[PDB]
């Protein structure tokens, strides 16, 4: 358990380093916006089945069950984006600095 | 009263993949009502026993307690057997 | 900080019930309304002080009914008994279902030859009442007392003594 | 931690002597700041190359550390050739010779003066901090 | 909460399964029911700053069962003085401890 | 164990006829024969350019029910419980609004593809 | 869209906030900042362009980020003490990150850069809506969890974001973007006083909210995204005159208008515990929000800027805004410091 | 501060105790100046409206002054009962602990030795 | 058997670095299933079952969405893969080395704080009700629909308002 | 095994609180053999 949650927890931090560091394509960024989830799903359910709580076992289903509109609402506005110019790029989305 | 007929009797030749929908879906929440059978439901679930009963000490103001399990009294699952 | 207890080796030492699951299983509802009061005892012992280093004696009494009960089975029904656990231990879930044929035979052993009934359908899950001149755990949990509360102010209320005091508002 | 046990060697011997380790400590705070300006920098207004990229770290942290090791000399040698430890004149001397190096590396007549006196306004007001104990960042008392 | 509805209303929408001495199904205790009981029931009505020192025993007892740090560490200590003896040659386990018991029942 | 043995063993399988398959043959390689199979021309285009995906409201619509199936899924155990109005009404309700979200979606030419 | 998009999605937006707010459970209360950042989508890119598109992206981005953080907090927290809520045995780094995942989630400098440019692509309404009701549900968590806080995290933010929010908006011809600034630097009050005072955190709130409420509908009069197009209100809105800069004043902390009560009541509880350095450059700062606040008073009310022709058609015809809400929020924005120990406590 | 003292209910306006402190005047200064804070919106709303200022809708204006007396009738009584459980709970604090609070006798100025400044 | 769950949790480790790096999302979406899985089987190794199997069937239906999506708008002529850049192939490498000295490193200065290299296996099942018979994951999953009824008002009303926000974010 | 490790002191508990704590299987099989630890951790979920 000690080890596990470890490479867990810094499974979640290249995750959110590969979000907070873009490259080209929205789409490799709402991707690592489904590692974490799956980091912290997974966590979640470690800890519940090691400390035998049954009563939290609901709470890493909601996870997945807001993590999927998150993933429908991005892939949504990813068609709004790619319907403008053509292609998913970041560099694109920069009309708003004036 | 007169025009819903001639809709649903439309609806049938045209559409029974829907009103059949509808009509399974309305007759499931109407069948727990009415059986008079959805009452065990719960009592069979509840008349099953997955933990181990553990036993209550008997101060001696425990007149409807059973001191055997073959005692008459307490719990009787003889409306599941003839059930 | 403290040394926990343990008993010893030879304080754990009884004679065992080496019996397989099958044979248990087959002997399970008569066993259940024979060893009753000695069993329902230990369970109490053990809901009630949370600690199997407090219950080894009542635990030592469930092995020696539980032998006694067995020793009053290869005395008058050896064969209609070993014929039914043999047969349920063939399923690989040990279902009862499969022998009832052996089974029925097993029970118009022990109830002509020493009296037992099979309890019905219920009847062994029941809650019973089980007496006893244990005393009762009072602190079960090895609690400290409980902190004491911030002791409560009294009074009525009275309007605030020259109002709201904020600055220079006079109310 | 000792990076926290560093920087508190700045105040464990008065004023005015061991005048190089003081200097040694504001010089690579000087420099932690210009580090910390730069990563800013070069990520919100990016360089047109790498090389670029890291000329101006390397311009952003020698300046900051330049100016770290301006006032913790300064501050230093003025408080011990008056021979007045707690005194923000002191600070005030070392803040505005770091404002002196900033306009000198900068090019920039202007940004001396306002570096002299904003920065020195700003290093007396930590010494006098220190002398009547006001903190940064107070814990709730109330 | 910041709008103490629930307990206004006195329903409970999410009040009773915060932490792990909360009922279970089927009646399945969680793993430190008994040390988290104790912490909850030492750190009622006194408030938070009050317990934060005053329950500080029923606490650490009940972070030493959940998150076992001095249990690995006892059992790391005893694992390693004993790998040092046997390189030595000074101890050999117990049969029952090399696979060799004499199984209970 | 043996679950990881019988997949492993499936995988053996698969690399195994993977090797011969490919070590076995007498192979001639020209540009002309690994060329892409266009019907006989030579393609316009590569086939890594955008491919416009003409259902792609259903497609994110799927992960939504998709995920509704994991609320449902849990029944079989949750039909043994003592509150069963309570389990009843809750399913019958999910199960009502995934039909009355599929509904809104279907009169609105949702389920119908983009020209 | 039509009216079942409109009651889904507007009753969701009302519903996400108000599930944080009254849930005892942190999953809860996460799961209330998701419906938020779900049913505001749809709300921000309605017009469907270029430029709001790019809004409901960055802002999607940057909240659904922020969200698997604050996520984490609340399940390392889990791991660590077996419970959904914060205690005062969580582990330090736990809080931290919370708060700097919440601050992202406000808009606090320096995770603020992107509420300027979501402000600036989404219509007078939903900024009015994302400028306001909803920064109350990351508050409420915030103060839930005050005594546990960090305050040098807490007063770094701060100070951080009274500074940004007064430089930036100093450069702003778009009222917008004037708005996304006047909230930064106001969320820096809020959460400066927050580990001490949280009561005058929901009082800088509350006064925020009225004074910016009335401000985007007085906008929303007429459209006026520019300052060249709020100079033209003394000839089409005259009328609003008197009142924009009042609110204008009031948003910029004078006396003896309502929105000095919540500046000077933070400073004075501020100093109650020896907070003066940052109480002191607080204050200094928010002297610049005046100026640029000021410079939109010169340009709208204190003078007249030259009008066009086809503004004559404007004046022939007849307005029905704005409505009861504005007068009301107009005067109790401005003319209630003669109340204010009946509004601090 | 006060949130999780003792007895206090949750979402309650004006609890029962709050019965024991005498009501605002209905002529109160701060009551008046609510009926002021009514008019004025009335005036207002025909100013932006482009009506007569006072002459025009004086059902509305009447409705304004009314709304504003009475919810701030109310919203008065209950920071009145704010501003006495705080005195409330401040006062029984010092008899709890009064050697946190100690009476100290203070020096007369015959005894005070206050140093001199002179003004030249 | 002793380093199973360690092995797995490494396996999960890489697949999020990959993933990180941000290759074409075809190979994106290719760590996902193979993290999907692995994460899987570390719920199932640590006693789940239902939650185990979940999470890898919602994450491939989602990657499946997710591949028609990449095709259509996130394709490009050259698609990046791990090895099609020097540099992406340095910080994948690199971060191999990172974990291999992190874990040493880490486990020298603790022994048995955060990673126990010396007892990997010891500590992964703590308790468990040997005579039970009610313990499945299902039945603790289950308890929405009796008990935690609320958690499943708010996720039905999340999937039941996603399909409005998304057929309005889409519409034309 | 720990005669001659000063302060230690052999059967010490770890809890304040002189309640019976289960032991858990780490504390329980973990002087015995790999196999019976693997057993105790993946006896039951590998068994198939
Ligand atoms: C089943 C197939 C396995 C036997 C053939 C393996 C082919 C091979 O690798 O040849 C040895 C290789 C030659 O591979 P190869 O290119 O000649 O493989 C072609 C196989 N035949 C000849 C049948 C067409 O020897 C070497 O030079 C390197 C070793
Ligand atoms: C237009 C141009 C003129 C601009 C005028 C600017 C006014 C600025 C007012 C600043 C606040 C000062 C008044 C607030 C105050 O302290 O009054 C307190 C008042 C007390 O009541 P009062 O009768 O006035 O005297 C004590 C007996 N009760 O009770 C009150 O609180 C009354 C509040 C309403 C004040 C009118
Ligand atoms: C704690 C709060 C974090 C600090 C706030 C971060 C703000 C970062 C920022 O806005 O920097 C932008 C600025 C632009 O960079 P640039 O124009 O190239 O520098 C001058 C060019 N001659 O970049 C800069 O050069 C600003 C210098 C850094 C200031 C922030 C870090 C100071 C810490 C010491
Ligand atoms: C806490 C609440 C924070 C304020 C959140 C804003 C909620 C209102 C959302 C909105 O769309 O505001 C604009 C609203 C539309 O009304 P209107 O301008 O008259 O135009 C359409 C009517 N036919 O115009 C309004 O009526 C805004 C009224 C705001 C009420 C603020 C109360 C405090
Ligand atoms: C602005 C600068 C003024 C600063 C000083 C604030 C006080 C001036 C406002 C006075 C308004 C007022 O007091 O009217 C309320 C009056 C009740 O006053 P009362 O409680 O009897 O005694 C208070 C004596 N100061 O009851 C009344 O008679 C008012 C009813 C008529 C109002 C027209
Ligand atoms: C250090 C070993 C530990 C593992 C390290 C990897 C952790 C995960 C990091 C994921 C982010 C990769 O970080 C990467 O940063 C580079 C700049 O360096 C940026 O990448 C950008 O510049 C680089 C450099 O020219 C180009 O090769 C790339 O195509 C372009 O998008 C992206 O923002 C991000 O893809
Ligand atoms: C003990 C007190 C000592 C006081 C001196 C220390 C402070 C010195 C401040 C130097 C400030 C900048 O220093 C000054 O920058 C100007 C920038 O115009 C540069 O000057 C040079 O380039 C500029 C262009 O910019 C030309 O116009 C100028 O003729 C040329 O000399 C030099 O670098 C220096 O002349
Ligand atoms: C009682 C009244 C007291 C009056 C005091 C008068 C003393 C003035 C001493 C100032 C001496 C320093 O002189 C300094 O000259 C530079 C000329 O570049 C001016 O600064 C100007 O040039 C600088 C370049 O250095 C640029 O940033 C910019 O174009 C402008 O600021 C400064 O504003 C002034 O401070
Ligand atoms: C160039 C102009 C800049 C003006 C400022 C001049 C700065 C030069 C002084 C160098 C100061 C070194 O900064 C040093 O920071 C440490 C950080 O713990 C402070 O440390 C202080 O605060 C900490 C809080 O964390 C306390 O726990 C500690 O007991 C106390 O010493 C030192 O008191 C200060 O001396
Ligand atoms: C917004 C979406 C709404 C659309 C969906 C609406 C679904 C509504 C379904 C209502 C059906 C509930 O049906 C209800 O079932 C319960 C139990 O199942 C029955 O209840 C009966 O059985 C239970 C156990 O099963 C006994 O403990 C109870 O005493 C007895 O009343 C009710 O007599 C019946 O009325
Ligand atoms: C705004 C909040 C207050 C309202 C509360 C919610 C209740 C609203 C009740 C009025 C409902 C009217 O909403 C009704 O929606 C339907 C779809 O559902 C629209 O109808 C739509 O779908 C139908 C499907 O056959 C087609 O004709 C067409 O695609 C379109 O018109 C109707 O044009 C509108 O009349
Ligand atoms: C319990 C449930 C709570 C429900 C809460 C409801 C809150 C109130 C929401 C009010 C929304 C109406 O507010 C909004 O008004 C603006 C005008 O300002 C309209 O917005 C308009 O903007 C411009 C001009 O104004 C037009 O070109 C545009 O086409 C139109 O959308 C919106 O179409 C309407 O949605
Ligand atoms: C995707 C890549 C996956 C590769 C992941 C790495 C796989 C290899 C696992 C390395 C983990 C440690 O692996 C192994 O752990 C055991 C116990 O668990 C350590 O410890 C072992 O030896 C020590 C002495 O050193 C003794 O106490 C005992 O025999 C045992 O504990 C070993 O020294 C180490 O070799
Ligand atoms: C306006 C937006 C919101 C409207 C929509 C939401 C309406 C609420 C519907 C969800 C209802 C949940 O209803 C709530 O269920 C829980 C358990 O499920 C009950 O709570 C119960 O939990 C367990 C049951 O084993 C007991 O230990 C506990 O003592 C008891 O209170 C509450 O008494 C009931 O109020």
């Amino acid at each position: 358990m000690p080890s596990t949650f470890f490479n867990l927890t810094m499974a979640f931090s290249l995750s959110l380093l590969g979000t907070l560091m873009f490259r080209s394509h929205l789409m490799s960024t709402l991707l690592c916006l489904e590692g974490m989830v799956l980091s912290l799903f997974i966590m979640t359910s470690v800890t519940s089945l090691n400390s035998n709580s049954m009563s939290s076992m609901p709470i890493p289903i909601t996870i997945l069950v807001f993590a999927a509109c998150e993933a429908a609402v991005g892939l949504a506005l990813l068609v709004k984006v790619s319907n403008t110019y053509g292609t998913d790029y970041v560099q694109n989305l920069n009309l708003l600095q004036c | 009263a007169g025009r819903i007929s001639a809709f649903l009797k439309n609806a049938w030749a045209k559409e029974p993949v829907l009103v059949v929908s509808f009509s399974v879906w309305g007759l499931a929440i109407i069948m727990p009502m009415i059986s008079p059978y959805t009452k065990y439901a719960s009592m069979i679930n509840k008349a099953t026993p997955y933990n181990y009963p553990v036993p209550v000490r008997d101060d001696g103001n425990m007149p409807d307690v059973p001191s055997h399990p073959q005692d008459p009294l307490g719990p009787s699952l003889d409306w599941l057997k003839n059930l | 900080p403290g040394i926990v207890e343990l008993p010893t080796l030879e304080e754990l030492k009884v004679e065992e019930v080496k019996v397989s699951s099958a044979v248990l299983k087959a002997a399970a509802h008569h066993y259940g309304a024979q060893c009753d009061k000695t069993n329902k005892e230990f369970m109490l012992c053990r809901w009630e002080e949370k600690d199997p280093r407090r219950c080894l004696k009542e635990g030592k009494l469930v092995n020696g009914c539980a032998l006694n009960f067995f020793r009053q089975i290869k005395s008058h029904c050896a064969e209609p008994f070993t014929e039914y656990w043999t047969c349920l231990d063939y399923s690989n879930m040990q279902l009862f279902r499969h022998c009832r044929q052996q089974q029925a035979k097993f029970d118009q052993c022990v109830l002509d030859k020493l009296g037992w009934v099979r309890p019905d359908l219920g009847q062994l899950s029941k809650v019973t009442k089980v007496k006893t001149d244990r005393p009762l755990p009072e602190n079960p949990y090895h609690s400290r007392a409980r902190p004491e509360p911030n002791p409560v102010i009294e009074g009525d209320l009275k309007p605030a003594k020259h109002g709201t005091r904020f600055f220079f508002w006079t109310v | 931690a000792m990076v926290k046990r560093f920087f508190e060697s700045y105040h464990e011997v008065p004023d005015g002597t061991q005048c190089h380790r003081k200097t040694y400590i504001t010089t690579a705070l000087g420099g932690i700041c210009g580090i910390i300006g730069s990563a800013y920098s070069v990520s919100l207004n990016p360089a047109d190359s790498t090389l670029e990229a890291v000329a101006r770290v390397g311009r952003y942290t020698f300046t900051a550390a330049a100016i770290g090791a301006m006032f913790g000399l300064t501050t230093c040698v003025s408080a011990q050739v008056r021979e007045k430890p707690d005194d923000p004149l002191n600070y005030f001397i070392g803040g505005c010779a770091g404002g002196l190096t900033l306009g000198a590396r900068t090019h920039s007549y202007g940004t001396a003066a306002m570096g002299c006196v904003y920065m020195g306004t700003a290093a007396a007001l930590f010494k006098i901090g220190k002398l009547e104990g006001w903190e940064l960042f107070p814990t709730p008392k109330v | 909460p910041f709008l103490d509805i629930q307990k206004k209303l006195g329903i409970s929408l999410d009040r009773h399964f915060m932490f792990l001495s909360a009922e279970q199904p089927y009646k399945n205790a969680a793993r430190c029911h008994a040390f988290e009981k104790e912490w909850i029931e030492c750190a009622h009505g006194i408030g938070g700053t009050r317990a934060k020192k005053e329950c500080k025993i029923e606490f650490d007892d009940f972070e030493e069962c959940l998150l076992r740090y001095k249990t690995m560490r006892r059992m790391h200590d005893i694992k390693k003085q004993r790998e040092k003896l046997m390189k030595e040659g000074k101890y050999t386990p117990p049969p029952h401890h090399s696979g060799r018991e004499e199984p209970r029942p | 164990m043996n679950l990881y043995t019988v997949i492993f063993i499936n995988i053996l399988l698969s690399l195994t006829l993977i090797l011969v398959a490919f070590w076995l043959p007498q192979m001639n390689l020209y540009s002309e024969k690994a060329n892409p199979y266009e019907c006989g021309f030579d393609p316009t285009s590569s086939a890594r350019l955008p491919f416009s995906m003409k259902f792609f409201l259903v497609a994110i619509t799927f992960l939504l029910f998709d995920l509704e199936i994991a609320l449902l899924l849990p029944l079989p155990w949750a039909i043994q419980t003592i509150k069963t109005s309570t389990m009843m009404i809750m399913a019958f309700i999910l199960v009502t609004i995934l039909s009355l979200g599929l509904a809104y979606e279907w009169t609105q030419k949702g389920l119908e593809w983009t020209e | 869209m039509n009216p079942i998009t409109l009651a889904i999605i507007y009753f969701t937006i009302f519903l996400g906030p108000v599930i944080t707010m009254s849930s005892t459970n942190l999953m809860l209360m996460w799961v209330g900042l998701e419906f938020s950042l779900l049913a505001i989508i749809p709300m921000l890119i309605n017009k469907k362009n270029p430029r709001s598109t790019e809004a409901a992206t960055k802002y999607f981005v940057t909240q659904a980020t922020a969200s698997m953080i604050i996520l984490l907090a609340i399940v390392l927290n889990y791991k660590q003490l077996g419970t959904w809520m914060f205690q005062q045995q969580t582990n330090g780094l736990i809080l931290n990150m919370t708060l700097m995942a919440l601050s992202m989630k406000l808009g606090l400098a320096p995770f603020h850069f992107w509420l300027p440019e979501v402000t600036q692509g989404i219509p007078l309404h939903m900024g009015l809506i994302l400028l306001t009701w909803q920064k109350i549900a990351p508050l409420s968590i915030l103060i839930q969890i005050y005594p546990l806080l960090n305050s040098t995290i807490i007063l770094m933010l701060a100070i951080t974001s009274i500074f940004m929010g007064a430089w930036g908006g100093l450069n702003q011809t778009q009222m917008r973007k004037i708005m996304a600034y006047s909230s930064i630097a106001h969320m820096g009050w809020m959460l400066a006083i927050l580990p001490y005072n949280p009561s005058l955190t929901l009082l800088n709130l509350m006064i925020y909210i009225i004074l910016t409420a009335p401000m985007f509908m007085a906008l929303m009069l007429n459209n006026s995204m520019t300052i060249n197009s709020i100079s033209l209100l003394w000839n089409k809105t005259p009328a609003m005159l008197t009142m924009i800069s009042l609110m204008l004043l009031s948003l910029g902390g004078l006396p003896p208008l309502t929105g000095f009560l919540p500046k000077w009541i933070i400073i004075t509880e501020l100093m109650k515990n020896n907070c003066l350095i940052m109480a002191t450059l607080m204050a200094m700062m928010a002297l610049l929000n005046l100026f640029f606040y000021t410079r939109l008073i010169y340009s709208t009310s204190l003078t007249m800027f030259p009008t066009n022709n086809n503004s004559k058609m404007m004046t022939h015809q007849t307005k029905t805004k704005p409505n009861l809400m504005f007068s009301t929020l107009a005067i109790m924005s401005t003319m209630t410091l003669p109340l204010a120990p009946q509004l601090i406590t | 501060m006060m949130n999780g003292r003792p007895g206090h209910e949750p979402l309650k306006f004006l609890p029962d105790e709050a019965r024991s402190l005498p009501p605002p005047k209905l002529n109160d200064p701060r009551l008046v100046y609510m009926g002021l804070l009514g008019y004025c919106t009335g005036l207002m709303d025909n100013m932006l409206r482009m009506r007569p200022v006072m002459r025009a809708g004086l059902h509305r204006q009447l409705l304004f002054v009314t709304s504003f007396v009475f919810a701030g009738y109310f919203y008065l009584k209950r920071q009145n009962y704010l501003y006495a459980v705080k005195d409330h709970d401040m006062f029984g604090y010092i008899k709890l602990h009064p050697e946190d609070f100690p009476e100290k006798e203070k020096k007369t100025y015959a005894e005070i030795l206050e140093p001199f400044h002179p003004v030249r | 058997m002793n380093n199973y769950i360690f092995v797995l949790s490494s396996l999960f480790l890489v697949g999020c670095l990959g993933l990180a790096l941000k290759p074409s999302p075809i190979y994106g979406g290719l760590g996902l299933i193979v993290s999907g899985f692995v994460g899987c089987l570390m719920v199932l190794g640590f006693g789940g079952s239902f939650l185990g199997l979940m999470v890898f069937l919602i994450y491939l239906g989602g990657m499946l969405v997710v591949f028609g999506y990449t095709t259509a708008m996130a394709t490009e002529e050259y698609p990046e893969t791990w090895g099609s850049n020097w540099l992406i192939l340095g910080f994948l490498v690199l971060g191999v080395i990172m974990e291999v000295f992190l874990i040493c490193v880490l486990n020298y200065y603790d022994e048995v704080g955060v990673i126990n290299l010396d007892g990997l296996g010891d500590w992964l099942m703590y308790e468990v009700d040997d005579v039970g018979v009610m313990l499945e994951g299902g039945i603790g999953v289950a308890a929405m629909y009796s008990c935690a009824t609320w958690m499943m008002v708010v996720a039905g009303w999340s999937l039941f308002a996603g399909i409005f926000i998304i057929i309005e974010i889409t519409r034309d | 095994i720990m005669k001659d490790v000063p302060n230690w002191k052999v059967g010490e508990s770890v809890f304040h609180t002189t309640r019976w704590v289960p032991p858990l299987i780490g504390e329980m099989y973990g002087l015995r053999t790999k196999e019976e630890m693997s057993n105790a951790n993946f006896g039951f979920t590998w068994y198939t």
